[PDB]
Parts: C-alpha cells; structure tokens; sequence
C-alpha cells in the first residue's frame, strides 16, 4: 500500500493450509476497498461479498 | 488476570484513572490480579491497530481486552476477529464500530459483539406490526449484502405465525435508479406499510423518488433496519416527519456502565475457570514473533463465556457470538426533525408507549388528513358488546374491530390506563359496512364520563358533550332523536324504527 | 465413528449417495461402506472433486466416479488471463470525469476509495475471450462462470476420463463406465421393499378391536351366509387411560378396513407390519409448546415417515389436503346430527335451525375434540359462539360420548351419517334428526412420493365399477333392523 497499488493478486503457497493467505489480503486491502483477484483458492466462504467486502477470483 | 481497555478518545477523553478506578472499595470481589492497563485511542488504521495491539501483547501478560473505538469505519470489526483468529486472546467490543455484528465468524476464535443481529430486529419489526393491528404490508429491497437472510427470514415467520398477515408482494430493484421497472415496481403497491431494506444512500435516493409518486402521506408508514439508522444528527431532507426505525440503544447505557459490566463479565469468566480448576492460562509469546502451533490442553475460557449473570443482568452470548438480551429501543422521527424516543425491550414485551398511534405530520407541504374520524359510543346491551382480548395470537378475534376505551382502577385511584379491547355488536356492523363506501379511517374509542346524554345544568354529559364541544365526530350508538337534541346537534335520517314500549306480562 | 450414520442409510431406498466433504472424513466413510458391505451392486456413487485426491486416492472402492476442473492447479495461465482482464479493465475505467489516486501509505489516511467501488463495479462485467483458459466473465455474485470439468471414472486404480461438462451440455465419450462391482448396466435407485406398514385406528364397524384370545389366534367366526371372517393381528397400545403402563400387547383386527386391505394386497402382492395409533387423531393440528404448526395423532406419525398408508376413515379435508396426494373416494358420506329418541317436539334442521344455532344452556352438544368437524367449522368464521361451546364442552371419542348421549349428559351428536345410521340400526334407541351437508367422500392420502398412487386409484376405480364394495356392504354392515 505504499506504493498506492489498485489491484492486488493473490495465490496459494508452495505448501497448503486449505485458507492461508487470502484471508489477511483480503481483509487488509477491504479496508480500503481495493478489489483483489484469486488465482486457485477455491473455498466456499469467500463468495460472499459481506464478510469479504471485494475479492473477484477466477476459478469456479 | 490484567486486561486493557481501549477507549474512544471524543466523548470522554479525560480521566484514565477515573476509567482505572472501576468498583474502588469493591467492584465485584478481585480474585487475584484484577487490575486495568487501559490506554488511550486515536486515529485507527490497520498497521496502527496491529502495531498497538502486538506491542501491547508483548507486555504484562495482557488478557482479554474491551474495545471502545467511537468512529464507523465498519470493516474495523473483521480486522478484529483476524487478530482473535491468530493469537488466543479472547477480546469484545461494545461501542461504536466494533458494534454492528458480522455474523459467521472462525470456529477457532473468540470475538463478541454487544449489538443487534438482523433476526433480532426483524422480529420487534413484526412485533410493532402485530400490536397496532397492521396486518398488510410490501416491501422493497435493492441489491444489497444479506438480503437474502433477510427475505428469507420474512419468509418463513410470517406462514409460522397465526396472526394471519396479508403480506404482499416483495420488490428487488434489479437496477437502481434507472425506472425501467423500478417505477412500475414502485407503482403497484396498494398497501400503506412498506418494510424498506437497503443502504442509508440508497434509501435516501428511493424515499426522494417515491416521494413524488405520491406514495407518503397521512397513511403512509415507511419501516426500515438500523442500518439505516446511521447518523443521530444527519437527519437529509429526503426523510418524512416521521418513520420508525428500531436501534440499539443510545441514549441510556451510558459508555461507564457498558465498561464496567463488560469487566465484571471477563472477571466473572476468569474466577469460574479458575474454580473449575487451578491451571491459569498464559499469554501468547510474542505475535511479531516466530510460527505458532496449537498447544492449548483445552479451550480456556471460550465455554467459559455462556451462561453468565451480573446482578439483574442476564447477557448470555449465543453460539453464533451476540448478546440474547439486547437492549434494543425503537424511535421515531418528531416534528423538529429529531429523534424521539419510545418503547424498550426489556425481556420479551414491546411495552409500546403508545395506546393508539399519533397521526404525525407526514411533511410541512402535504394534503391535510381529512379521512379520519374519531367515532365513539356507549356500552348498551344490543348495540355494542365489549370483550377482551384472547391469549392466543393476542391482537383479537378475528370476528370485529378493536375499540380503545377508558378504565379507572379501583374507585379513589384515577388510572387511566386506556386498554386495547375488541368490541363487536349491531351499530359497529354498519360503521364497517359504511366505511367500506366512504373510504375513511376511524380510531373510535368508548364515553368515559356518563351514559347516553341530558342537558344537566346546561352542560351535557356522554356523546352528546363529546360533539357538543367539537370533541369527536360521529357518535355511531343507541341514540334517540328528540326535538332538543335535534336543537343541539344535527342528526341524519333513521334506519331502524323504535319508540315507546310497555313491559307488562303475565305472572302465571 | 459414523458406524449409527451408515447403519441408518442401509435401511433405505434410494441407492444414490453424494458423499461431499473433506479428504480423512471421506476416508472414514470409505472404511464405514467397505465395512457395512454398501459398495455392492446398484450403488452408483457420485463423490466431490476434493475426496478423490491425496490419501482418499487410496481407500476408495473400485466404481466411484469423479469430477475435477481441467485448468486446476496452473498458474501460468491464470495469471496470464487476469493480467489480461485487469489492464483492460483499468484502460476502461481511466476515461472518466472526476478520478482520485489510490492511498499512498497505510498508516494515516482511513477513509474510502470511491473510485474503488467504482472500479470493482465496472471490473464485474467484462468479457475477455483473448486468453488460454477460454472466455471469462464474472457472474453477479463475484465469482468465475462458464467453466469445464472432466469426469474422470475410477477403473482398477486407473483413473480414465470420459465424458466432458462444457456447461449445461454434457457430452459423453465412449467408454464402457464400470460400476461398483463390475456391472454393465444403468444399475437402480429407488427400490420398492414391499415391507410397507400400515397404522390404523379402532372405530365404527370399519375397525373391529378386542384383546387376542390366548390361543394364538382370535377366534373362528363366520357371518350370515357361514362365510369365516378374515382376521390379523395388530400390535397397537392398550393403554389409553392416561399413566397406565404401556405395553402395546397385541389385539383383535377384524374390522372393515381390514377386508379392504386384503383386497388390495391381492390385487397387488404384498406384506404389512400392522400396529394401531399410541394417541389416536385425525390429524387436528396444533401448537407447539410457547413455539410452528404442529400435527397429531395419525395424520402426526404418518407424515413423520411412520406410516406408509393410512388406509382408515379419512375424511377429506383441505387441512389435511395441502400436502397429501388423496385416492379415489371410496366412500360417500356427510356430516349428520344424533339426538336420543324420545319414547308435539319437533326435528332439528341440523344448524339451519335456528335454536342449534344459537346455543343454550339446556342444549349441551358436543362431538369430540380430534376430527375433521372442529378443523371444518374454525374455516368457516359465522358461527363462533357455537363453535366456543364445542370446544368447551369437547369430548375425546365416540363411545363415551353416545354413553353419554345415553343418559342424557349430551344433547346432540355430529359425525359421520353412516356410523349414526349403523348404530342406530342396531340400538334402535336414538334417532337421526338432522340433515347432510359437508359431504366429503372419503379417500386415501399420501405422501407427495409413493410408486402405489396411481395403482391404488385405478384398482379402487376398478372395485367400484365392478361393484365389489356394495358386496361388502351388503355381507357386513347393511345387515340388521328393527
């Protein structure tokens, strides 16, 4: 956010935790309404835009 | 057991000892280490409010913390079960932006609000419906998040009640503002009571909309969530004197007291665990510093937050992580364009403060209400028969029409406590049946001093004194025409013949 | 444990399972079917993307079948393509009029972005068919539509793909599909199991019940032309005093709904597991306790997946009509008035006379507080008064309120024309005042699910028509006068 960015993307890591890191992105770029792309993380909860504000993803 | 509180800095910013000198000679016992770090809030910003609270975290051994933030930046709340989420400390927060509730959160965390959820306030919403005899209304929801909760909770009381409502079609603007079918959609509402749900702007945008369709007026009652309820002093220009609009409460439950309660709960909580068994549990290493793995032998204090009593004081947060006891308080819009206030909602009852309802000045440039007429009568035995209310679906039979009237407690005591009964009989019969011609409303309520009428000492008592001064038009009842009353007050022609009898009979 | 799960789902007749969930809880229920022997034949088996990946891979039985996205795991091309759609959004969005900058510095500046939500508006609705991964547009709800997914089918631990989901057009590939076990065919689900059970209720000639004799068997009866009577043995509660101890001891059944049954079972070739009702109702819903409408009696453990027919006096009615598919109506009566005969008084006109329609003090009727009447008259909102002094006067049963109508304790009885009309045929002590009205012909209801419905209908169309019930009538009911 220092660099006043306008779209971040996220994707999993090397090893898997099912949630890991979308979660704090998602939450911390909400805060200012900066819409992120997901890349693989295909879990349910995040498709409900009023406890994860913006975040689009592009896996089904 | 030292936990912190973190304060709002604007409406008390003064007196952190006045804060730390909760319950001085004894606040609920202190068991062992009952003592406040409270510090001091300002401007919060995500690295700001992590920054702070880790620094914090790797201090005195902190323990559950009471958020206090004042400003409403929303997200704020989810930020707060992150850090829940990922260091076990469980924490709460009670006013402000930490209030309104964000529904499912992280099994594996602890974080309780002290607001309303959506069911809660649906159903005083339902509840203000059912006890001014309402049973009709349509409503209209944009495209907003939790809508379909909201639908579906609607849904599924109103054909689990026997109240038997008259609920109407539900509208969804697929586009908003746009009056494609928005327009017609608005158009084709019959009724009088809309339950709008949508966003304080957007609501603002409909209300200014609807306003010259000529859907407000005298007998127009607009309903709306607490999420509309934002500012208590933004009131906008689109708002018509007068909408109700549950909220919690603001006006009572002083910052002082939420505090305090909040404390004596987690000193409560903590003095339970410890009793169950003598194992305290330690705080987190450090959040900034290295991985962290699960190590806790059992869930420490998480069970041990339900089912928790604080002298009178019965919060006991649900599952789902709100207060089952809110101290919800409905207002409405006065005719200064400020909030009043009306009716609370202490364990189940609205305890309305309103026998009937006030006609408010819908706007300032409006038609006059000129369909209302305030009928009244006089308990006779074929005319009208009085009853009371039944327990079951308690509005009333579904066989007449509600008749307020005026009781007296005792004799010496002058209580005059106007309750709500229903009343049928042969004179209300044909009021509906004439009503239902002439398209007027009526709030009919019973004589209070006197029966019938007689011109005593020149001043007449019963429905006569009632129109004789102005008082109440219409006095739909058992009343003989004579040469005198016809003198004093208009009659219209007859339709049922009586006269003068003679009641003798025969013994054997 | 999920052995009581499993244990439960045996017993069933569907053979379709969905399992969905996480990979060790697919395990478990993996080693829960291999144990309880459900991976046998006409079992196809259908199983979320996730439980056939990892250490499920290696527990599952042979015949499963599979689904999976084909660009999964890959993120070259994922991020090809969102770059792709990213910069054409922004290249969209940067002609307009009053545009801001993005906050520079997380710490400080706390309010909204507008043109945030402005461009996650505008970035929801834009189609990019320029990419390896297939045409991409986001749905309303913010998420990725229109994709594929290849359905692999586990053969021997060979997982081989056939078939293609391009979206609602799922086009298949030649491949003899095995199924669990190694057939060749379009197995089964539903399963008829023709151990259905029938519950019942004891009242009129239509249900005869008396305690079993202890020889076994009831006894040896015959009837007018020397015929013996077909009998079984239901196994319902004999405790109807209230805190009597409950035993369900077995009893006599040889009523008229009986014969009925037998017909049917041999027009149709099946079995039963007769039992009575505990309580005893036709259905009058009601409240639960200071909480949703809540049903009673037999109509109560029927929908409540106890009962598979319900063959029994059952008035039809729209309370109960709302989620019942009813039969053919097999019988034809109305709703009638009974008064004691008396040993210058004139015959009441049912309600339409006016005495019966304003109660007094020295009329005390009453029918019974279970059945179709008290459900009937709160539908029609005229007459409340009366219906208040039903309520409170309300009786249980027929048999004690004609003893009571016996010595006088009622005033009048409403029920069905044809069980007055019988009981007054044989105890010709009361007589049949009153007229018909109401007139419900008497089906047979079921759940909205039921392979008999149909079969059940054209059978009783076929009796009627051919006049097998008026025998009936005549060999069992219609038999005796004074």
């Amino acid at each position: 956010i220092s660099s006043q960015v306008y779209a971040i993307l996220v994707s999993h890591p090397p090893t898997p935790n099912d949630h890991f890191t979308p979660t704090p992105v998602s939450y911390t770029a909400g805060f200012y309404r900066i819409p992120v792309l997901g890349l693989t993380t295909r879990m349910s909860i995040y498709s409900d835009k009023s406890i994860h504000l913006s975040f689009l993803r592009t896996v089904p | 057991l030292n936990i912190a509180v973190m304060l709002g800095h604007s409406h008390d910013v003064t007196e952190r000892e006045l804060r730390t000198l909760w319950g001085p000679e004894q606040a609920a016992g202190l068991p062992l280490d009952v003592n406040v770090v409270a510090l001091l809030m300002n401007r919060t910003d995500p690295k700001s409010l992590i920054t702070h609270v880790c620094d914090l975290m790797s201090g005195a051994r902190i323990h559950g913390l009471v958020f206090g933030d004042d400003t409403d930046q929303e997200a704020v709340a989810q930020m707060l079960d992150f850090i829940s989420s990922h260091t076990f400390v469980p924490i709460l927060g009670i006013h402000g932006g930490a209030s309104m509730i964000m529904a499912d959160k992280d099994p594996t965390s602890t974080f309780f609000q002290f607001g309303a959820s959506i069911q809660q306030q649906a159903t005083v919403m339902l509840k203000i419906m059912q006890d001014y005899d309402w049973h009709v209304f349509s409503l209209v929801t944009t495209i907003f998040p939790g809508y379909r909760e909201f639908i579906s909770f609607v849904k599924t009381t109103v054909d689990n009640s026997f109240v038997g409502w008259d609920m109407q079609n539900v509208i969804t603007l697929d586009t908003s503002f746009e009056d494609a079918k928005t327009q017609v959609q608005l158009k084709k509402i019959h009724s009088s009571v809309i339950l709008l749900y949508c966003s304080k702007d957007e609501a603002v945008l409909i209300l200014s909309e609807a306003r010259s369709l000529g859907l407000t007026g005298y007998d127009f009652f607009w309903i709306v969530p607490s999420l509309v309820s934002g500012n208590t002093e933004l009131i906008p220009k689109e708002f018509p004197s007068g909408l109700i609009s549950v909220s919690y409460d603001d006006w009572d439950y002083s910052l002082e007291a939420r505090v305090r309660d909040g404390i004596g709960i987690l000193t409560t909580a903590a003095s339970s665990m410890l009793e169950k068994f003598s194992y305290i549990p330690e705080a987190k290493a450090s959040c900034y510093g290295q991985m962290e793995r699960p190590e806790v032998p059992m869930h420490t204090l998480h069970p041990f937050m339900v089912n928790v009593t604080w002298d009178g004081k019965d919060l006991s947060f649900t599952e789902e992580g709100y207060q089952v006891h809110p101290r919800l308080v409905v207002i409405v819009l006065n005719k200064d364009r400020e909030w009043e206030k009306v009716g609370k909602w202490e364990n189940h009852t609205l305890s309305l403060r309103h026998a009937v309802w006030p006609r408010y000045k819908s706007f300032s440039d409006c038609e006059p209400d000129d369909n209302h007429l305030s009928i009244v009568t006089l308990e006779e035995a074929p005319f009208v028969i009085v009853e009371d209310i039944d327990p079951l679906t308690e509005t009333c039979v579904r066989n007449t029409v509600p008749c307020r009237k005026f009781v007296k407690i005792n004799n010496s005591t002058n209580e005059g406590m106007n309750v709500k009964k229903c009343c049928k009989g042969f004179c209300i019969d044909i009021l509906k049946k004439l009503s239902r011609t002439v398209k007027f409303t009526y709030d009919l309520y019973l004589v209070t001093n006197g029966k019938h009428g007689k011109k005593v000492n020149n001043v007449w008592n019963g429905m006569i004194g009632e129109v004789v001064y102005q008082r109440a038009v219409m006095a739909v009842g058992s009343l003989t025409i004579n040469e005198e009353r016809s003198e004093v007050v208009d009659f219209s022609v007859p339709f049922v013949e009586t006269g003068i009898s003679v009641m003798v009979s025969r013994s054997n | 444990n999920v052995t009581a799960l499993l244990m439960e789902a045996k017993e069933l007749e569907a053979r379709v399972i969905i399992l969905s969930a996480s990979e060790d809880d697919a395990a478990t229920v993996y080693r829960a079917a291999a144990m309880l022997n459900m991976t046998g034949s006409g079992y196809v088996w259908l199983v979320g993307e996730r439980e056939i990946s990892g250490n499920a891979l290696r527990y599952a039985p042979d015949g499963i079948l599979g689904l999976q996205l084909i660009n999964g795991k890959n993120e070259s091309a994922h991020i090809s393509d969102a770059v792709g759609v990213v910069a054409q959004a922004v290249h969209e969005l940067l002609e307009k009029e009053n545009i801001t900058d993005p906050p520079r510095g997380c710490v400080g500046n706390t309010n909204i972005w507008k043109t945030g939500p402005l461009f996650k508006r505008v970035l929801m609705s834009s189609k990019y068919a320029d990419g390896v991964t297939g045409r991409v547009e986001f749905n309303e709800d913010g998420d990725r539509k229109f994709a594929n997914y290849s359905i692999m089918n586990l053969q021997n631990r060979k997982l081989v793909q056939v078939g293609i989901y391009n979206g609602t057009h799922v086009i298949p590939n030649d491949r003899k599909i095995i199924w669990p076990g190694g057939e060749t065919e379009k197995p089964r689900g539903y399963q008829m199991s023709t151990r259905l059970k029938i519950v019942t209720i004891h009242q009129e000639p239509f249900v005869y019940v008396k305690p079993t004799l202890s020889d076994g068997t009831c006894k040896e009866e015959f009837t007018v032309n020397g015929d013996p009577v077909k009998k079984v043995i239901c196994t319902g509660p004999n405790d109807t005093s209230p805190g009597s101890p409950r035993h369900t001891v077995p009893q006599c059944c040889y009523g008229f709904c009986i014969d009925l049954l037998i017909k049917l079972a041999r027009t149709m070739n099946f079995t039963y597991e007769v039992h009575l009702v505990a309580d005893g109702k036709f259905g009058t819903q009601e409240r639960v306790n200071n909480s949703k409408k809540e049903w009673n009696g037999m109509m109560g453990e029927l929908l409540s997946g106890q009962a598979d027919m319900i063959v029994a006096p059952l008035t039809i009615n729209n309370e109960r009509a709302q989620y019942i598919e009813f039969s053919k109506p097999f019988k034809y009566q109305g709703l009638t008035i009974l008064v004691k005969k008396e040993i210058p008084e004139e015959r009441i006109t049912g309600i339409n006379d006016p005495r019966l329609r304003n109660p007094s003090d020295k009329f005390i009727y009453a029918t019974v507080k279970q059945s179709s009447v008290d459900i009937y008259f709160r539908r029609q909102v005229e007459l409340s008064t009366m219906y208040r002094h039903m309520e409170k006067h309300n009786y249980e049963s027929a048999a004690e309120a004609i003893q009571a109508v016996r010595d006088n304790k009622l005033h009048a009885f409403i029920w069905d024309s044809a069980v007055l009309e019988f009981e007054a045929s044989q105890k010709c002590d009361l007589v049949t005042t009153g007229e018909l009205f109401f007139r419900s012909g008497f089906g047979i209801g079921m759940r909205k699910d039921s392979p008999w419905k149909q079969n059940v209908s054209l059978s009783i169309l076929k009796s009627h028509e051919n006049g097998f019930m008026e025998d009936l009538d005549k060999t069992w009911v219609r038999y005796q006068e004074c």
